[PDB]
């Protein structure tokens, strides 16, 4: 368990930081007082279905991002919340094949 | 070294 | 009683899954015999879905229906079988996972 | 992305472990080293950084207007919806099957003349 | 002395066994290029002289004052997945890359 | 206490039906033999044969001095009455598929010369047969050929 | 000219309405398959809280778990154990 | 029951790095009390429930990605019905263009 | 979420693309084609228009000869094996196989019998 | 008991947990059919310390021969008359965490000669059972050129040059 040889830190360093990794980074999201079943008790509400199935939902359907660009569930997004050339890697929600 | 080979050696 | 029937066919069929124990029976000689070919034509309900919902083990069913071809019990005596049978399997299912991970991974990694 | 932030929050709780043992068992004695204090510095930024991807990953991650009720709706209005479209496919399909059916017996015959003559 | 002898013994049993093989072989190779036309009086010309010179003289070899085979023992060295080119030729083709799955099988 | 993937689509295809369309399909193509087809696809594919012939030689140029065709189902049996019977059949999409010639009887069968037997060699029809074959795999211009 | 347009003609319709049939083959297949979905939630959990559906993040080619009930299991299992 | 899966996260989120916090202020000042021993159960109640919620997003990530699968078949077969429809037309114009050009020919 | 309602969900199969074969070191192989219009025809070279060669009469005797060869050749192959010091031993432990019975008359006699 | 040659003992627990130092524990693991409670390794734990004590008390002293890091561990059963007097019993030898018992030479040897002779005399009894013969007729089972050939290969040649195939 001794280790601590300069080789044997280094690959540590280079393979937690892999599994890991001007702002890009994505939009904070408040308070979520109205939950459309037990918050709101708006079940079934037409408008709610209509929206999640082709507006923007800033939660239920997609990550907003700042520079404007929207990720939907399925898409993969690439961002950079360090100030370095190393970039965060987000990776499908649906990951549906 | 040469652990058992449940998947191929690579 | 019918519990304990129960219990066993399933430990039997979730049992068969594995390929050392398929040339196991293989080469016991128990798949030669006429009573094994009607025992695993009476196994098939496990198909249904409500048997279908106590297996813990799915990748039990679809080997079952190999089974039922009368080729694959005169073969797979052979040791050579289930190693190329559990290699087939575990690299569907490992490569399967990581490989997804992995690409998905590097695809961000790269386009950035 | 669930995957993603299942895998953030272990990361999380691996580097809280991670950062008591490394910075217990190792430290310059006392006075009554440098490698320690970068260590430390490191690992914080670390940690802060997993915070930051986490809350990014759940800004995203679905907003508490699903998981009952629009589910079961959508659910449903889709089960309707595939049915109708089967039909209008299965339709277009009966028209493009009668299409050749008539344009193959057309040539059935063509060829019927060509080889007359 | 006695080790050179053994090795005498075991070089004979090698050439028995190697003739054996090829005869087998060639009988069924002929079996399938021939099916028909074979008759039964040639099917037992080669079948009897075939396996029945080669038993009494792999036995008659293994009882004339050579080593007691019982005393030595066969306990596998190095195992290592590599691609080997040369027990591939050695063997004849079967038995490639001395792998795990081969010492309990032999 | 996390799960993996949710099992996605996998759970969704062993209820509703049960192939298991994951791992390799290789057990299968190397272990069971293929299960022939029956007598009612025999005379489905012929027809389509058929209607593939009738095709071809409405588009090659056959020769005007005998060509005596009939589909057979399966088989355009060029044969002319007194001198010869070759089949010519296709093997695939009509743009570059080659023909195949499968048989090559030969009609001049005199009764008063040949008794009781042919007028040439098997072998040698078998030898007409291949090379005339290997002539027409060219895709050149062959009903005329 | 015309015969031979025809032809590619009868050629695309053919392949389109077999595709419309092997979309047909799935609605059928389809229709039985409508079932509920909390049921389909727990036969997901039931066959991933295992290293069954998902390979596991470390799983290299040396690993007691195995996509069968091992030996061991076997041992205790049902099956044998009350045979004998 | 307000049950807000982002707001609850997000909060659970600060709450296990303020309870490391804690238990840092704990390693600090008093090593042998009793209360660090809540503080060891005490955040790792705080990533089940971490976990809890996300799983929940799971039987959700099972019936919302569920929802957007039948989404995504049902445009597939729309898509599919479309090019059938537009194949179909283009057919048509064919069988009229080539048909004039026959009798306006003749 | 409080007493979730499960209605009737139909979900198509997900067959995009099948992995027919999955060879070593990765490598994904996709031999699925998803084709029909061609399959016309391959469907058509099965056709007719007239398990090893023949191989319906001496069956049993085929396989059994093949098998005899193949232990032969096992054998042969440990015996060249043993022939050099590559990877095996020949280290004599000097033992003795005691039969503790009157075996061999018995072996012998129901064997010449038989 | 039946046969030791043809036995074989494991224990996963102890698999991932191998070491040169441990192959001579797991041996040791009891319930294993190989080694046997009389050996004096067991006499030794029992005891306290394993040191030159295999040299001091002389007797059943099972010890590691060869050993490959991964997985080859072959163990050598020994009988002691006196300090510097080794006589070897048998060999037992460890492949992937799996025990078997190093077959003699000469066991394997009349083992592997009696299947094969045995599937030849199989066969040789069934091809017996086909032939029929008769003095008429001969042998059976129990399941040219007309030489105006000559003319018609110099046809064939002829129309080879004529039409040239094309393959």
């Amino acid at each position: 368990l001794s280790r601590n040889e300069i080789i044997q830190s280094y690959l540590s360093r280079q393979s937690s930081l892999l599994s890991s990794s001007a702002r890009q980074l994505h939009v904070l999201v408040p308070q979520s007082p109205p939950t459309d079943l037990p918050g709101l008790t708006r079940e079934v509400t037409q408008d709610d279905l209509d929206r999640i199935q082709a507006s923007q939902w800033p939660g239920v359907n997609g990550c907003q991002d700042t520079q404007g660009n929207w990720y939907d569930w399925t898409q993969c997004i690439s961002l950079d919340p360090h100030g370095d050339d190393g970039r965060l890697n987000i990776l499908p929600y649906v990951c549906l094949d | 070294s040469y652990s058992p080979t449940s998947p191929s050696y690579s | 009683g019918n519990r304990l029937r129960f219990q066993l066919e399933l430990e039997f069929v979730q049992c068969l899954a594995n390929p050392n124990y398929l040339n196991f029976l293989a080469q016991r000689g128990y798949f030669k015999d006429k009573a094994f070919v009607n025992y695993l034509k009476y196994l098939l309900y496990w198909k249904d879905p409500e048997y279908a919902k106590y297996l813990k083990y799915p990748q039990c069913l679809h080997m079952l229906e190999l089974l039922q071809y009368e080729h694959f019990r005169k073969e797979l005596v052979n040791a050579q079988c289930a190693k190329f049978i559990d290699e087939q399997q575990i690299l569907h299912w490992q490569h399967y996972s990581r490989k997804r991970m992995r690409l998905q991974q590097a695809l961000a990694e790269q386009q950035q | 992305r669930l995957t993603q932030l299942q895998d953030a929050v272990n990361s999380l709780a691996d580097q809280f472990c991670n950062a008591i043992g490394v910075l217990q068992q190792c430290g310059p004695p006392a006075s009554f080293a440098n490698p320690t204090e970068e260590y430390a510095q490191l690992f914080a930024a670390l940690i802060a950084r997993t915070a930051k991807d986490i809350d990014v990953l759940i800004d995203s991650l679905p907003s508490e207007e699903s998981t009952a009720a629009l589910q079961a709706a959508s659910l449903y209005k889709l089960e309707e919806e595939n049915h109708e479209a089967a039909t209008c496919l299965e339709d277009v399909v009966y028209r493009g099957d009668m299409l050749l059916e008539k344009i193959q017996s057309a040539l059935a015959d063509i060829a019927q003349s060509q080889l007359k003559t | 002395r006695e080790e050179k002898q053994l090795e005498a013994s075991l070089d004979a049993l090698l050439s028995q066994v190697a003739d054996l093989k090829n005869s087998l072989g060639s009988f069924i190779c002929k079996l399938e290029n021939e099916y028909g036309r074979l008759t039964w009086p040639s099917v037992l010309d080669s079948f009897a002289l075939l396996s029945g010179q080669l038993n009494t003289l792999n036995k008659v070899l293994k009882h004339e004052k050579t080593p007691l085979f019982r005393n030595q023992v066969i306990i596998p060295l190095v195992l290592s997945p590599d691609r080997d080119e040369d027990l591939m030729r050695q063997t004849e083709g079967r038995v490639p890359v001395f792998s795990h799955e081969v010492v309990p099988d032999h | 206490a996390r799960l993996p993937s949710f099992a996605i689509p996998y759970a969704i295809d062993v209820l509703t039906t049960g192939s298991y369309p994951r791992l390799p399909t290789c057990i299968r193509d190397k272990i069971i033999p293929p299960d022939p087809i029956t007598k009612i696809e025999k005379q489905a594919t012929l027809h389509q044969l058929n209607q593939i012939l009738r095709h071809r030689l409405v588009t090659t140029d056959l020769p005007p001095q005998l060509a005596n065709l009939t589909v057979a189902n399966g088989r355009v049996k060029f044969r002319v009455e007194g001198e010869f019977e070759a089949t010519l059949t296709v093997m695939g999409d009509d743009p570059d598929v080659p023909w195949r010639l499968l048989k090559l009887e030969i009609l001049v069968e005199d009764k008063e010369t040949g008794d009781g037997r042919a007028l040439v060699h098997s072998m040698q029809i078998s030898f007409i047969h291949q090379l005339v074959q290997s002539r027409l795999f060219a895709d050149e211009k062959p009903l005329q050929d | 000219q015309l015969q031979k347009q025809l032809k590619e003609a009868e050629q695309i319709l053919a392949t389109a309405v077999y595709q419309a049939k092997e979309k047909l083959k799935s609605i059928e297949k389809a229709r039985k398959g409508a079932i509920s979905s909390e049921e389909i939630i727990k036969y997901a959990h039931r066959i991933s809280a295992s290293n069954a559906v998902c390979a596991p993040l470390t799983w290299v080619p040396g690993d007691p778990r195995r996509p069968y009930p091992t030996d061991l299991e076997m041992r205790s299992g049902l099956l044998g154990q009350m045979n004998n | 029951m307000q049950f807000d899966h982002k707001k609850e996260l997000r909060k659970l989120n600060m709450s296990i790095l303020i309870n490391f916090l804690d238990l840092l202020d704990i390693l600090i000042r008093s090593p042998g009390s009793i209360k660090r021993e809540e503080k060891l159960e005490d955040l790792k109640l705080l990533f089940v429930h971490v976990h809890h919620l996300i799983n929940e997003y799971r039987p959700h990530q099972a019936r919302e990605t569920l929802r957007v699968m039948m989404e995504v078949q049902k445009r597939q077969r729309l898509e599919t019905a479309e090019r059938f429809q537009k194949h179909l037309e283009r057919v048509i114009e064919m069988i009229q263009n080539c048909l004039a050009s026959l009798p306006d020919d003749l | 979420m409080s007493g979730v309602r499960a209605v009737r969900i139909s979900i198509e199969s997900a067959c995009e693309k099948q992995v027919h074969e999955v060879g070593l070191d990765g490598t994904e192989t996709y031999l699925p084609p998803l084709s029909m219009s061609q399959n016309l025809a391959r469907l058509a070279q099965r056709i007719d228009f007239s398990f090893q060669p023949s191989l319906w009469p001496w069956d049993s005797v085929r396989n059994n000869l093949r098998s005899a060869l193949t232990e032969m050749c096992v054998l042969y192959d440990v015996l060249s094996i043993v022939r050099d010091k590559k990877f095996m031993t020949l280290d004599p432990v000097s033992q003795d196989a005691l039969p503790p019975k009157q075996n061999p008359q018995t072996l012998q006699l129901i064997s010449k019998k038989k | 008991r039946d046969n030791l040659l043809g036995i074989s003992w494991v224990d996963s627990s102890w698999i991932p947990i191998l070491n040169s130092g441990s192959v001579l524990d797991y041996f040791s693991e009891r319930s294993n059919p190989f080694y046997d409670r009389t050996c004096n390794n067991e006499v030794v734990k029992m005891q306290r310390l394993t040191l030159e004590h295999l040299n001091q008390m002389v007797g059943i002293e099972y010890i590691l021969l060869h050993a490959q890091e991964p997985i080859l561990f072959i163990i050598r059963k020994q009988q002691r008359q006196s300090p510097a007097q080794v006589i070897p019993l048998a060999d037992y030898y460890i492949i992937a965490g799996v025990i078997y018992q190093a077959p003699d030479l000469g066991s394997v040897i009349n083992s592997r000669v009696l299947t094969a002779v045995h599937g030849i005399q199989s066969a040789f009894d069934e091809a017996m059972s086909y032939c029929r013969y008769h003095p008429s007729k001969g042998y059976w089972w129990h399941f040219s050129s007309i030489f105006q050939r000559q003319r018609v290969d110099a046809l064939l040649l002829d129309l080879r040059q004529k039409f040239p195939p094309k393959f």
